[PDB]
């Protein structure tokens, strides 16, 4: 019966003040006159775009909407560019990923930027080109909050990411929320390292012992290493291995794996986690020992397999079962909440200790998020097709396709793939 | 620690 | 007792293993063909260079000036291989500091650059400029071992600095080895802030409640702030501050003077200390908060005080009488080592604590060994004149004067002040 406040949950923000920073950051409305009479224009304005009836109030029907996720870019002109409607004066782009997100190992994030830019080549002359040293037409990147632009972030969900237009300087460049569960779509994603799958990803959910786990698991083992089954029935296939995670192992450097050593000092500086400091390419890396300078032993960590996401217990694993007011819970649930947000309890019993974190959810694929984003860097802005890629909130489509609408309107900008023969 | 250090 | 291995402490070198790296670095004897007759007659040209007997051997005389603090630059020239024999092409040069010590506060740091530069320009017709951004011709920066350019410093003690003759690309470059107690030449400085004597230097030691202080205490204090007196004796004069760290205070910023949170996120990366990553102006600065780009809250850390040095203790003070090794200790020892270092544990038990710390000395001070880099910055090199300015073995001198072999030398390149 009971929907409780948890010891630690972000607070959510009032229908008001959403809807303040909402019309302010997606429609323009004064970011300090936007009160009641200059909204109710811009809320209609909103409201218009999406299906929504042009009242002008806070009607559910529009809060609901502007609480669903979704892009960082406006859905209004600036007032009109006069002096634009951007265009790449080439058909041949470079970019260039700055840094990544520990959700995803490198290559799957290489990748998946890869497939996001293939979408357009294909219906476009456009043609991509990744490049690895100085700057880019198109600069890729991670980032959290005020990130350097002036255009910051929000948290987890809210903001996914956002691209400017085509141009010089940050023209182009494509920024993705680094405080997002970045997957492919359906769920955590962790590619195994050793084991009898290395290279494969962990498949959750995984059925083990008549168990179902649904994140990396140190089950049955004392050396406390996380595993994990690369199919579904671990009994029939016998598939496995080890999920990254810098606390227990590195890959590359010269540590031969020994787990990252936190905090290490390097130079005048004590990292408690690993850094891509000193570094170019993106890749975290840390130091194995407790002053790198001394003795210059490192890792890499590529990865990081997510125990349990916000919450309290900084990650802490979820521990089942767990009591939760009386009842025993053997799996994360929607107890003592009301939005719809999975969690469970860090420890035995919650009642008794009162640590919890939210489950890894579904999270956003990069793909279909990154491949929006470009969308913009090569000119293109939100349409109000819901079925197109380019619209405004987040979707998560199994087997993307682009929409008409999109096809209609890279090529309007583009001109189609050239006809050979 | 398995968790991990936090930061990404 | 024996001699032990200290937690963190560095592997210590023999007297051999010494000498060969000394005469490598300095002298251009190759690492691993640095023996039998190369050893003899290399070891014979640096003591003659130090006015040692030119004995040939390893021998109480040159091993002892060996383990002397000195310069990291070498003592031996090559300037003909070594591109042309140096010299800023014109008088106005310019200066631009990426980096400071925690040891000195950003004031006391410029000035003591200035102060060093001033001591070339008063006998040459050179002229010096800081500049705050862009890729100056002298670039002064701070760091440890490896930092940056294949000439690695060596932690506490030994090559205290070094510098690239004038030039293009690294060419004038002074960098100075963050491992050092940087000092003012007459042990540790502490400006301290606020209290009734804001703006004045900690007076080590100091007389309060009939005691000696040569560090900052918050004794006296309920609260925990670290404060000294700015005058010796605290009775006579009521005169004292507040001694600044990241772990009571900060400064400037939006935090308000709140203590820094270690660690605080500042996007993908979690910082346990101040840091500069961001700035371009070496400014340290913390998170005040266990999020930084959530709650945007920071303040800025100007200087650490110290109440002892290096060791694992991480600078908690010294603890009187302590236990070592069974025996009882009032007062800082060496016991333990090869090096005759002082060392103290900071907890009444050692054995089982096992928390060490240095019992901080008389440091280097930042205006002459900065004085000496930037006569290499100038063009200058080593002097056999134990008075010269551009000797290698580090010395203390209060009232420091440019020697005659200094003036002689910086303007036989620049000619005298016009
Ligand atoms: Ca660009
Ligand atoms: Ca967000
Ligand atoms: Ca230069
Ligand atoms: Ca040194
Ligand atoms: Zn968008
Ligand atoms: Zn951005
Ligand atoms: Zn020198
Ligand atoms: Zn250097």
């Amino acid at each position: 019966s009971p929907i409780i406040k948890f010891p630690g949950d972000v607070a959510p923000k009032t229908d008001k003040e959403l809807a303040v920073q909402y019309l302010n950051t997606f429609y323009g409305c004064p970011k300090e006159s936007c009160n009641l009479f200059v909204l109710k224009d811009t809320l209609k304005k909103m409201q218009k775009f999406f299906g929504l009836p042009q009242t002008g109030d806070l009607d559910q029907n529009t809060i609901e909407t502007m609480r669903k996720p979704r892009c960082g870019n406006p859905d209004v002109a600036n007032y009109n560019f006069f002096p634009r409607k951007p265009k790449w004066d080439k058909n041949q782009i470079t970019y260039r990923i700055i840094g990544y997100t520990p959700d995803l190992d490198p290559e799957t994030v290489d990748d998946a930027f890869a497939r996001a830019f293939q979408v357009w080549s294909d219906v476009t002359p456009l043609r991509f080109s990744r490049i690895h040293d100085g700057e880019a037409d198109i600069m890729i990147n991670f980032g959290r909050w005020e990130h350097g632009d002036g255009y910051p972030f929000d948290g987890k969900d809210g903001l996914l990411a956002h691209a400017f237009a085509p141009g010089t300087g940050v023209g182009g460049d494509s920024h993705f929320d680094d405080d997002e569960l970045w997957t492919l779509g359906e769920g955590q994603v962790v590619r195994v390292k050793y084991g009898n799958a290395d290279g494969e990803y962990c498949k959750f959910p995984f059925l083990f012992n008549g168990k179902e786990y649904n994140s990396c698991t140190d089950t049955g083992r004392s050396d406390g290493f996380l595993w994990c089954s690369t199919t579904y029935n671990f009994e029939k296939d016998g598939k496995y291995g080890f999920c990254p995670h810098e606390a227990l192992f590195t890959m590359g450097g010269n540590a031969e794996g020994q787990p990252c050593k936190f905090p290490f000092r390097f130079q005048g500086t004590s990292y408690d986690s690993c850094t891509t400091e000193g570094r170019t390419d993106g890749y975290r890396w840390c130091g194995t020992t407790e002053d790198y300078d001394r003795d210059k032993k490192y890792g890499f960590c590529p990865e990081t397999a997510m125990s349990t996401v916000g919450g309290n217990s900084e990650g802490a694993p979820c521990v089942f079962p767990f009591t939760f007011l009386g009842n025993k819970y053997e799996s994360c649930t929607s107890a003592g909440r009301s939005d719809g947000k999975m969690w469970c309890a860090t420890t035995a019993n919650y009642d008794d200790d009162r640590k919890w974190g939210f489950c890894p959810d579904q999270g956003y694929s990069l793909f279909l998020v990154a491949a929006h984003q470009f969308g913009h860097a090569m000119g293109l802005e939100h349409s109000q097709d819901p079925g197109a890629l380019m619209a405004p909130i987040y979707t998560y489509t199994k087997n993307f396709r682009l929409s008409q609408d999109d096809i209609k309107g890279i090529q309007e900008l583009y001109g189609a793939s050239p006809d050979i023969d | 620690g398995p968790a991990g250090p936090p930061g990404a």
